[PDB]
Parts: C-alpha cells; structure tokens; sequence
C-alpha cells in the first residue's frame, strides 16, 4: 500500500522525507529509485 | 464464365497461388495494391501501462502490441471509433484485451500472443482473438522477464487499415508476374554474352507457350494472364484477403459514381 | 604511515576490483561485461 | 533520391525499421553556504520571489520530482528547488525546450557534502522520418 | 533484443518462428539455412530476419532488480 522510493539492489519500498538522511534499511548503497506513477500512462501503439 | 477469370493452382490456409486471367494489367495492379494498403483489420492501437519492471522499455512493447496480428473475420462489423458515437470508444467499435506476466518461475519466464485476455463482450462475432500458427500454440513472443518482473497493460484494438498504418495490413507479401517469356519486351535484359543464359527462366514459363525466333515481333500484343500469390498473416483468411480486396476496390470505384451524383443536384 | 592523497584508479586495472570479477559477478555490480 | 539522399520504406519503419531509443539526463545539487544556509528539493509557488518559470509545475511532486510515469513535454519542470537569500528565489530544471518525452528514472541520493543529489531521465522513441541521416 | 513480430520488409510475422528456430539448431542440429527453410521462412527479407537477430535481451535479463 503506497511507497515512495526503492533501493537499486535490495529494490525494497521505502517512503520519506527531509531529515531521515537517504540510506537505506539494512545496506547502505545510498542510492535509491523513486517508484512509478499512479497516474498510468497511455501509449500511441504506432 | 463472364470477364475475368481466375486458375487457382496451389492453394492452403495462407497462400493462393492463382491465375487470374483476361484482364489489365492495370487492373490487375490495382487488386494487388488494395490487398496490400486498404483491407480494413482490427490491432491493438491503444496500450495503457500501470506496470512495467521489464527490461523493455514501455512504447518499445506497445509497438509489438500493436504488430501483433488480431483475429479480424467479423471486422466488417465493428465500426471505426472515429464513426461511432461514443464519447472515445466501446463495445460496438472496439476489443479490450488484457495482459499480466509476473517472474514467478526461478528461470526466465515468457509472454505471448496468446496471453492477451479479451474483456469487453465481443456482441458475438469472431473478433480480437490473438491470431496463433505456432506449433507449441503461444503465438508471437511478447517479451522475457526475470526474478520479479511484472507487467500490467491494457489494450484497445480499433478498426483501419493499411494506409493508416502497417499493422493494419493483412496483406504480408503479394507475387505478382507476367509474360514470362519476354514477348511484349517490356524490358530490356542486361548481359555479358546471352541474356537467356543469364537470366533465370520463371517456373511460369511452363504455364505458357514458348517464343519460337522465326516469327515476327508481336507488336499488337497486350499483357493478359497474370500469375498472382497472395499470401496472409491471419488477421483475415487468404482466400478473403483477395475477395475483400476485390470487394474494397469495388466500393471505391463506386463512391465516385456516388459522390458524381451529390453532385449533379447543382 | 601517512595519508598523501588520492590516486584515481583506471578501470580494469589491478587496483581496480573489476580486474578480478567474472561474468556473473559483474552483472551483480551492473558493469557491462 | 537524387543528389546523395535516399528513399526509405514507410511501411517498414512501421513494422519497426530503424526506430531508436533516446535517452538523456538531467543532474542537480542542494549547494550549502559555508555558515549554514541551504536550498531546497520542493515546489513553490509565489511566496515573495516570482522568480518562477514559465512552464508547469504541476508534474512535479512534492519532493519536488517527477514520478517515473509522466510525460513531459515544452518547458514544463521536471525538477523543483530554491535558494534563500537576503523569500523564494526559484533554482529549478525544465526539459530542454526542445526535446519532450517521458520521465524514465528519477535518483535520489546524497553527495559526499551530505548534499541532496538527484538525476532524471527522459526516454524517447525517435522514428526515421524524412530529414534524417543514414 | 527480442525478436521483432513481424518482418520488416514484407509483413509475414516472425515473432514466434525464433523458439523454434533456436531449436532446429541446437537440438534438431540442423544448419541454419535449412532450419529458417523449415520455419517456411522463404524469401530473404523475412529470411535475413531471423538469421541475424541478436537477442541481447538475455544479457539484459541477467541483471537484476
Ligand atoms: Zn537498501
Ligand atoms: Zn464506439
Ligand atoms: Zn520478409
């Protein structure tokens, strides 16, 4: 139910804010994605 | 029988190999263009993606989609979004397939053709089924995914045609020759030393009477019989795909009548 | 005993951990093999 | 085809003749000022500056990204930030006026300053179409 | 890469021939100008189709997340 970020390697939803640094749950590999849209998307199909 | 005349020599589920006959070559042309450009069809035109973790990227895989040949036999009876009235699209204009693939095996796992999921009520009639020839029965390879890939979408096939677009062809490659034995001398064969040793006879040269050099130049000569092979991809079966060929030509020459007419009230 | 500075390292060379990996170990550290 | 260039099957680069992917990122830093003074990964709005920019701001979340999914297009923004300085005086990204596509891949991250480090990427399809190159 | 539904030139669909194409190979050991011939591949474009795919996507799904 909702998410925000993810982890390049660990790809685990994480979900923050400022303050909370930007690591990570377990590995640090402080990098981190940030998960699709809700909002789908639609595709010409040419 | 009347006027034209056709020999269908070989034929199968995707071929007819036939000898159309006693026409011009000009309209023997424009046959073989309409199969190829203006048969109507039904593909995906329309894919919205909620998910996507696969290592393709999302219009890469709309543009499969939408290659991937429909079953199209009722076509002529689902009309064209742009006719219809509803606010976009629907039921009585167009198929909404599904699609789903989630890596659940620990090693590669595929999607196909076959894995689209019809969802709208077809009304009854043959439409939309994900054409499939392929010995396993899957049809098409969709795309590859690994541990936990997934991929949600939606399609909405519409109507059109070849112009419009290529998927919409259902034409797939049409043979087309005549007068064998170069007697209208047509062209102009290239060579070294003997252009009928050079150049490659056509197994049509059998179906037709040799030259026979004393004779005279035939300049009165005209171009009849013409050795056709119209193949098909599915979307529609080969025999229809000249028919409504021959069918959609003749609408369009009758239109002109037609349109000739609204014409004549002013 | 003493720190004097940082050498950037060249890819593929013995000071680089690429130098040793393999195939399946690089696709794990996402570097082309 | 005359004169050094060609003509190319249009129904070919239907069934997918030479179409390419095109990809292209956008980077930012949250600068810091040596006795405390930092910028900011949000979106604004007014407040003070009207530094702003002409493009849309509404793609743009609250972390001040984009999500993944959204398509871009003229001069909309795909990153938001400011600067306080003597109360909004704007610092963010637009797609390069140009271009368009999708957002692909926004990165959060933070750099060896703990500084707030993102980069977006635009994916696009590009088709050959008359004036290209081969 | 994936193999491209569909050849470029013609129209006849390819997409699923590339199983069973990589199978007449492999297993069948047959040499690959015949196995197309078997997957009634004829003409050369759609033959030139499948006899030159390089299916990079399996090294793209050796990745990971
Ligand atoms: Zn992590
Ligand atoms: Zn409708
Ligand atoms: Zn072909």
């Amino acid at each position: 139910a909702t998410l925000k970020y993810i982890c390049a390697e660990c790809s685990s939803k994480l979900s923050l804010s400022r303050t909370d640094a930007v690591r990570c749950k377990d590995c640090g590999h402080r990098i981190l994605l940030k998960a699709r849209t809700k909002r789908l998307v639609q595709f010409e199909a040419r | 029988e009347e006027g034209p005349q056709v020999k269908i020599r070989e034929a199968s589920k995707d071929n007819v190999d036939f000898i159309l006959s006693n026409v011009d070559l000009a309209m023997a042309n424009s046959l073989r263009r309409v199969m190829i450009a203006e048969i109507p069809t039904l593909a995906i035109d329309s894919v919205e993606v909620e998910t996507n973790t696969t290592v393709l990227a999302d219009e890469f895989i709309a543009h499969r989609l939408g290659l991937i040949p429909l079953q199209s036999m009722d076509i002529e009876q689902l009309e064209y979004s742009r006719d219809c009235f509803c606010e976009d699209h629907c039921d009585k204009c167009s198929v909404v397939l599904t699609l789903q693939a989630f890596g659940e095996s620990e090693s590669t796992t595929n999607v196909y053709s076959k894995d689209l999921v019809i969802v709208s009520n077809l009304m009854g009639r043959n439409i939309g089924h994900p054409i499939i020839q392929d010995k396993e029965g899957n049809g098409v390879l969709i795309c590859k995914l690994r541990k936990g890939q997934e991929l949600k979408l939606t399609c909405v096939a519409k109507k059109g045609i070849a112009k419009e677009h290529a998927k919409w062809g259902p034409a797939a490659a049409i043979e087309f020759e005549y007068d064998p034995w170069n007697k209208l001398k047509h062209t102009d064969y290239w060579y070294e030393q003997d252009s009928a040793k050079e150049w490659p006879q056509s197994k049509n040269c059998e179906y037709e009477d040799p030259p026979n050099e004393g004779d005279p130049f035939d300049y009165k000569a005209q171009a009849d019989t013409f050795y056709m092979n119209v193949e098909s991809v599915g979307s529609i079966p080969v025999d229809q795909v000249v028919v409504r060929g021959i069918d959609t030509l003749q609408k369009k020459v009758a239109s002109i009548l037609l349109a000739l007419t609204q014409m004549d009230q002013d | 005993k003493v720190f004097i500075g940082r050498l950037p390292i060249m890819l593929r060379s013995k000071n680089c951990y690429l130098s040793e990996a393999t195939e399946s170990d690089l696709y794990k550290l996402k570097e082309c093999p | 085809n005359q004169e050094d260039s060609m003509i190319m099957n249009q129904s070919s680069i239907d069934r997918g003749l030479f179409r390419s992917l095109f990809f292209r990122s956008y980077m930012d830093q949250e600068k810091k000022y040596g006795m405390s003074i930092t910028e900011t990964f949000e979106k604004p709005q007014r407040t003070n500056t009207l530094r702003m920019k002409h493009g849309t701001y509404d793609k743009l979340d609250d972390d001040g990204l984009i999500a993944p999914g959204v398509r871009v297009s003229g001069e909309d923004v795909i990153i938001g930030k400011t600067t306080p300085i003597s109360s909004k005086r704007d610092a963010s990204t637009p797609l390069r006026s140009t271009e368009n596509g999708i957002v692909d891949q926004v990165l959060v991250t933070t750099n060896q300053d703990g500084l707030k480090f993102v980069k977006v990427r635009v994916r696009t399809t590009k088709i050959p179409q008359i004036g290209d190159k081969f | 890469m994936i193999v491209p539904v569909r050849c470029f030139s013609c129209g006849k669909v390819v997409g699923d021939k590339w199983e069973s194409y990589l199978n007449l190979l492999q297993e069948d050991e047959l040499d690959e100008g015949t196995a197309l011939s078997r997957l009634g591949l004829k003409r050369y474009c759609c033959r030139r189709m499948i006899l030159t795919h390089v299916d990079l996507i399996e090294k793209f799904l050796r990745y990971n997340p």
